């Protein structure tokens, strides 16, 4: 009965990847649609009540991706290669945003996992986990819509596994300490499936008897709003929460002067 | 057609018809027709069935019930022909409806409702509007003889004649020989001969739907007909009676069998009858009363029955009687009827309208079909297990303990084979130890514990032993009606050895635990009838399934295992259950008689001093 | 209710005669008829029937199970002074009145209007401090007379 | 008279957000419980004890889970008596234990609604202004002992400003009623058990600030969970100080949470220091409440048929063949009911408004 769901979403920026292609490094995009999809590949082989659901996070919006071989495991990888081509090359730059819409595919994976859940037999129990693989840089704005995702998914009890490839994100780290789950740098990427093999793919409860590398420790300081350092202790509005290092009689973000004698 | 499985192949003459989930019936034409309760219209179906059919099972889903000529007529009385009911059956039954069933109902409709009889000015008139049948009657030598005729010897001449009193019951067996079943019609409201009687129903009295519903059945279109009623005890039946003595409010006679049930009668007559105490007679050997104003007379068998020479009193009782005309004449406890005696009482009283209610009806011996005309057709018998949900009656929780021979006994059990093997195995020493520990639990458990055990020496040697109060033979009813008593109000006595007398004799004060150790050897009505009256409903424990408590200790290897499972035939085919259990949890953590070996070899030195004589 | 009785009584033709109906978006009377007791027994209040103690018993679970369960306004009418004082007096032999009591606070009238006032006042002012109070009149009384309830006492 | 005929051959026949408006940033929330005869009814299956505390450990849960700045006291009004059976803390596993070990009370008496009310003004007598007294009362029986006025109590909790609101379970109280109306809070009425989860869930939810709420810069704290390596000479494992509470002997962690104004150690957060009184919280409990800031409109509902666009859900990608379709203010995409659902009770933003 247990119906375990693999969540996979993808960063694909394509500033990132380009200038990795530039470099000519050992690895390239298509190695890592390659590792995903093999991925994925194992995550249906390994039992059939479990099933795979996975999302391409692209700059411009959210793709919902899904002779020898498995021949439903071959249609499958032909869906997904039809569909990373077919975005790939309406791939269009309009415009100077570079930050991954990183909360949105959350938010439509969450959606899709609630769906399944409800189509879900009530003889059967579905656990759900979401991989979240990271190349390009973090997303400023998208922090209040990041929370809220972990939230929900704390709310809904669904591990997210964050993986770094070559710029790391606290946001993530925050992310898989609330949610449990795992969060590590492969500074090989060529070597990258293998991380995934041997961390990843394993379920949280084969986790629990298999030794696994130590957590990495994670911050949470505070930057105080009218100039964003960290700080210690600081002094919080009581109407809406902000942050102010100095003492003031009156609150700048929601306009309310403190009544205090 | 029999296949080689033993099945009989019915298949060619029920022809299926595709409405199958809607029509909920299989009539098999052996008789046997069955019901499906989890069907939407089993309401309906149960319904038209009680009045046509005669149940067979009430298990929790499919139920039988079976077709009589008995049956046919009783149904035809209440006022139901022949095509209605076929119609209905055709819209219910799976398959097609046999011919032959068919045919059989054809051949008994036709000839119910033609032959009556009629008590006027102490005369029996047989009468029929057709003088060809009546003609053809005269025919039978039987008839000849018990038609009354002159003191010259000649017979006597809508055409009817008088008969004799005495050759009432012969000439009844003859009808059926006949094929020609009397009609017990009584004139409810065109009496005139016997005035009324001031006798109403109290408000405080309350009909139960089942209640109203047979006593509807009984009053076929407001008219008042003999018949026989099944009502399980505690569902007051002696309120139903008092009900329908109000009802025809004529002149009533109830027979029971000790002057306990009589008075039981007379204090029910007092709760919710309105006739005044004056005109309400006990004829009982001790409580005497005179016939004379007696609107109601309570009596027993055994008064009436007293076939050696009576008190000068009772002449002028039962002279009163013979002159008295009885428009409704009440009997209990039907099955005992088929004694000799007791039918010699029905061909001395001259009443017009005897209704018999009882709890059972399986005689051992078989004697019922005669019934049928003694009384009248079974009117109707309410399913027990309905009962439990309805919660007018306790859940009876029942259970078979099994209790392993000592091997010594167990040797000795083996050695005997006469009637004194009865005391082997009815004086188990493990028998004993498992009686007292759950003596023990219930205690604890605070509830109201009655040991039948049919033995005498039995039941006084366990309540010896265990220093409980016992009752047996004799029984002084004033020492009987103390320990009765205590028992319902002292917290301390709250365990009661009752010996064979319990089932009729007397009351039985309400309990929820009973313990049975020893048996009849198969009385299979006396037994359930005695559990249905020990347990009725309890307030407190509505709501659990299992509000009375009911264990029957069974020697294991013994001759009293066919007897229990001969026994609880009856009750099984009351959809009632038995759980067999063998091991009692708890037993050893106590410490119980005869803990040791001599201790029971004591005992068996003690059971076999009591040789056959004893 | 009668529309014809009143102009035979005062011997005159009104002009108009019309009841108004009233239309509510929200049922606000639930007018209920218990004329069968717990044991089914008849329930009346005829002075032939008044003096059965089974009437009377009822009546007392009736109120039990009032009190138990309605709000802390409760008022019953009898149908004389003398039948709801023996009914009275039955239930506090009978023993139900105790706990009748111990759900809600009891106040009954008397012929005196000075007592009944302060009575009234006592069962006021309990409805208002939260404990349960239940009054027993009679429907000649003065209690049906001038007597008002606001929505927590009705 | 009936029993002149009977027949049934006939039957044998063929056949709810405000405006943007101040809400109760800082809680300190007190539940009362009737503990007297009435609450073992079953009118609640089994009855309305179990019930009661298994929806109020639900409620707990749902309440730690959307206001982590809050606090929880329960009280248990018994034999006329007012009993604290919880301290007021913040931690959800004391209190979902002391609902457990309550689950096998013994319900007698009658409640004493003075009694509690003045334990919980005497509690929050001296808490500060600006955090919320906010007080909730199960009343199962219609009927309480009190020793004194308790419109004096209603008076005296108008004046220290503290809202209570009231559930009944069988019928509505006037003084109940007037008590919560006076006070600011509002008064409900048990239908059932969905509507007794449904005005728990309502109850979750921050009231909105009255006129009277404060407004004042309250200084907070966030130390990082400084935990120290045994191959370092500078690992002191020490005692925590909430562990030092109970009786059970403290576990000694070699690291945890150390207050940034006092170096007081703990072992459990959000929890304010006991030292200096400094309230130690992380970013993420803050963060917490956003949500409540800026609530989720809800969406347009038009029917499929009535919808001449895209089959498929924004959110699911599930073709929509449900009778309704809603459809979003800002970017107007296309989601399911799951979706919708989903979206408004938890996720409480919508994917094209984050693109
Ligand atoms: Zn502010
Ligand atoms: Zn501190
Ligand atoms: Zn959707
Ligand atoms: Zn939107």
């Amino acid at each position: 009965d247990e119906l375990n769901l693999l969540v996979i979403v993808v960063d694909a920026n394509p500033i990132w990847w380009g200038k990795q292609a530039l470099k000519e490094s050992q690895f390239t995009l298509s190695k890592c649609i390659d590792a995903v999809m093999v991925l994925g590949n194992s995550h249906l082989f390994m039992n059939r009540s479990n099933k795979l659901a996975v999302i391409a996070s692209h700059i411009q919006e959210s793709r919902f991706l899904y002779d020898g071989k498995y021949e439903l495991l071959t249609s499958a990888n032909e869906v997904i290669v039809e569909e990373i081509k077919d975005l790939m090359t309406k791939s269009d730059i309009k415009g100077q945003h570079t930050e991954t819409l990183l909360a949105g595919s959350l938010a439509k994976a969450l959606c899709y996992i609630h769906r399944m859940n409800k189509e879900v037999k009530d003889n059967q129990e579905m656990k759900s986990r979401i991989l979240v693989i990271k190349a390009a840089e973090d997303s400023a704005l998208q922090y209040m819509n990041f929370m809220n995702v972990i939230f929900a998914a704390q709310k809904q009890n669904i591990l997210i596994d964050a993986c770094v490839l070559d710029s790391d994100s606290g946001l993530l780290q925050q992310a898989c300490d609330i949610t449990g789950g795992l969060y590590l740098k492969v500074p090989q990427m060529p070597s990258l499936l293998q991380y995934l093999l041997w961390v990843f793919l394993p379920d949280q409860d084969q986790r629990s008897q298999l030794i696994l590398p130590p957590p990495v420790h994670v911050d949470y300081r505070a930057a105080c709003f009218c100039h964003r350092n960290l700080i210690e202790i600081g002094y919080v509005c009581s109407v809406c929460l902000s942050i102010f290092c100095n003492f003031s009689p009156i609150c700048t973000t929601c306009e309310t002067a403190f009544k205090i004698s | 057609k029999v296949d080689e499985y033993g099945a009989k192949d019915y298949r060619l003459q029920m022809p299926l018809k595709d409405d199958h989930t809607s029509r909920p019936l299989w009539v098999a034409p052996d008789g046997h027709i069955f019901l499906e309760a989890f069907s939407p219209v089993y309401k309906y179906a149960q319904d038209f069935l009680v009045a046509i059919a005669e149940p067979v099972c009430r298990p929790t889903h499919v139920h039988e019930y079976k077709l009589t000529a008995y049956s046919l007529y009783a149904a035809v009385s209440v006022g139901l022909q022949t095509s209605d009911i076929t119609e209905y059956l055709r819209k219910l039954s799976k398959t097609g409806v046999p011919d032959g069933i068919m045919q059989f109902i054809k051949l008994c409709t036709v000839s119910y409702g033609k032959v009556k009889l009629v008590l006027k000015h102490n005369r029996y008139f047989v009468e029929s509007c057709h003088p060809d049948v009546i003609q053809h009657l005269l025919q039978d030598p039987v008839i000849r003889e018990c038609r009354l005729r002159n003191s010259e010897g000649e017979a006597t001449e809508t055409v009817s004649f008088e008969v004799k009193q005495e050759m009432i019951e012969e000439l009844q067996k003859r009808c059926i020989h006949l094929e020609y079943p009397l009609l017990a019609e009584y004139d409810f409201r065109n009496d005139s001969v016997n005035p009324d009687i001031n006798i109403d129903l109290k408000p405080t009295a309350v009909l139960r739907p089942y209640q109203e519903k047979s006593l509807r059945k009984m009053f076929g279109n407001g008219r008042a007909r003999s018949g026989v009623i099944v009502l399980p005890c505690g569902a007051g039946k002696s309120l139903v009676g008092v009900t329908a003595a109000c009802t025809v409010r004529k002149r009533c006679l109830v027979l029971g069998n000790s002057a306990v049930s009589v008075e039981q009668w007379k204090a029910q007559f007092k709760m919710w009858s309105t006739i005044d105490d004056s005109q309400i007679c006990r004829f009982t050997s001790d409580a005497k009363d005179k016939p004379i104003g007696c609107s109601v007379a309570i009596s027993t068998y055994s008064m009436l029955g007293h076939t050696t020479k009576r008190s000068w009193e009772a002449e002028r009782v039962m002279e009163w009687l013979k002159t008295q005309e009885w428009g409704l004449m009440i009997l209990d406890e039907v099955h005992t009827i088929p004694a000799k005696m007791f039918r010699r009482v029905l061909t001395i009283v001259q009443a017009h309208c005897k209704l018999g209610l009882t709890a059972t009806l399986v005689r051992e011996d078989d004697k019922i079909v005669d019934l049928n005309f003694l009384i009248g057709p079974k009117l109707y018998e309410a399913n027990w297990m309905e009962l439990q949900n309805n919660g007018y009656i306790a859940k009876v929780q029942c259970a078979e303990v099994w209790c392993p021979m000592s091997p010594e006994f167990y040797r000795e059990y083996v050695a005997i084979k006469t009637k004194k093997r009865i005391l082997l195995y009815t004086m188990n020493p493990n028998k004993f130890r498992a009686c007292q520990f759950l003596i023990k639990f219930h205690e604890r458990r605070n509830d109201k514990i009655i040991v039948f055990a049919d033995n005498v020496f039995a039941l006084k040697e366990y309540a010896i032993r265990l220093n409980k109060p016992y009752i047996y033979g004799p029984t002084s009813q004033g020492e009987r009606m103390q320990i009765l008593q205590n028992f319902k109000h002292n917290p301390k006595i709250n365990t009661i050895f009752i010996s064979k007398v319990g089932d009729t004799s007397f009351d039985l004060p309400e309990a929820n635990v009973l313990i049975q150790i020893s048996s009849h050897g198969g009385s299979r009505r006396q037994e359930a009838q005695r559990l249905g009256r020990v347990l009725r409903a309890k307030k407190g424990m509505v709501a659990e399934e299992y509000n009375a408590f009911f264990y029957s200790l069974v020697s294991q290897d013994t001759q009293e295992m066919a007897y229990s499972t001969k026994r609880q035939r009856f009750l099984v085919d009351q959809g009632y259950s038995f759980k067999v259990i063998t091991k009692l949890a708890g037993m050893e953590e106590e410490d119980l008689a005869f803990s040791t070996k001599e201790e029971q070899q004591q005992l068996l030195q003690k059971v076999l001093a009591a040789t056959d004589l004893d | 209710s009668p529309l014809d009785i009143y102009p035979k009584i005062l011997d005159f033709h009104p002009v108009t005669m019309a009841t108004f109906t009233m239309t509510l978006a929200r049922v606000c009377l639930c007018p209920m008829i218990i004329g069968r007791g717990n044991d089914q027994v008849a329930i009346s209040s005829k002075f032939e029937t008044r003096e059965d103690i089974a009437v009377i018993r009822n009546y007392g679970n009736l109120l039990l199970e009032m009190s138990a369960v309605v709000p802390d306004g409760i008022v019953a009418f009898f149908t004389s002074y003398q039948y709801m004082e023996s009914t009275v007096a039955s239930w506090y032999e009978q023993g139900i009145l105790e706990n009748i009591q111990r759900n809600k606070l009891l106040f009954i009238e008397t012929q005196d209007g000075a007592e009944t006032s302060v009575a009234l006042e006592k069962y006021q002012e309990a409805c208002e401090n939260g404990r349960g109070a239940i009054l027993l009149s009679v429907a000649r009384g003065k209690v049906s007379e001038g007597i008002d309830f606001v929505h927590h006492y009705g | 008279r009936w029993e002149g005929g009977y027949e049934r051959t006939w039957e044998i026949l063929k056949e709810e957000h405000h405006g943007q408006v101040r809400l109760g940033m800082m809680r300190h929330l007190y539940v009362v419980v009737d503990g007297s005869r009435t609450m073992e009814d079953q009118d609640l299956k089994p009855n309305r004890l179990t019930c009661t505390l298994k929806l109020l450990e639900y409620f707990v849960e749902e309440y730690f889970d959307q206001n982590p700045i809050s606090q929880i006291g329960i009280i248990v009004t018994k034999s006329k008596r007012a009993e604290k059976l919880t301290e007021l803390s913040g931690n959800p596993r004391k209190h979902i234990t002391s609902l457990k070990k309550a689950v096998d009370m013994t319900c007698h008496g009658e409640p004493s609604l003075y009694n509690s009310l003045s334990i919980a003004m005497q509690t929050l007598k001296h808490m500060p202004g600006h955090t919320s007294r906010e007080v909730l009362i199960i009343f199962s029986s219609l009927t309480t002992c009190d020793p004194s006025n308790i419109y004096d109590l209603i008076k005296t909790l108008k004046a220290a400003k503290i809202r209570v609101s009231v559930i009944g379970l069988s019928a509505e109280v006037r003084v109940c009623t007037v008590l919560a109306r006076e006070t600011g809070g509002t008064y409900h009425v048990i239908l059932d058990e969905s509507h007794y989860k449904e005005l728990l869930t309502h109850h979750v939810s921050p009231p909105p600030a009255s006129s009277s709420s404060e407004c004042s810069l309250i200084r907070m704290g966030f130390p990082q969970h400084t935990i120290a390596s045994l191959s370092d000479q500078d690992a002191k494992p020490s005692f925590s100080m909430a562990h030092l509470d109970g009786n059970t002997e403290p576990g000694l962690t070699l690291g945890g949470y150390f207050c940034p104004q006092c170096r007081a150690k703990y072992c459990e957060l959000p929890v304010e220091c006991k030292i200096c009184g400094l309230t130690l919280v992380s970013a993420p409990h803050l963060a917490r409440s956003y949500h409540h800031l800026f609530p989720l409109d809800a969406f347009q509902e038009i029917p499929l048929e009535e919808y001449n666009g895209e089959r498929f859900c924004y959110g699911c990608q599930g073709e929509l063949k449900d009778q309704h379709v809603y459809v979003c203010a800002v970017c107007q995409n296309v989601f399911c009911v799951d979706c919708d659902v989903f979206v408004h009770d938890s996720l409480h933003c919508c994917p094209g408004c984050i693109h």
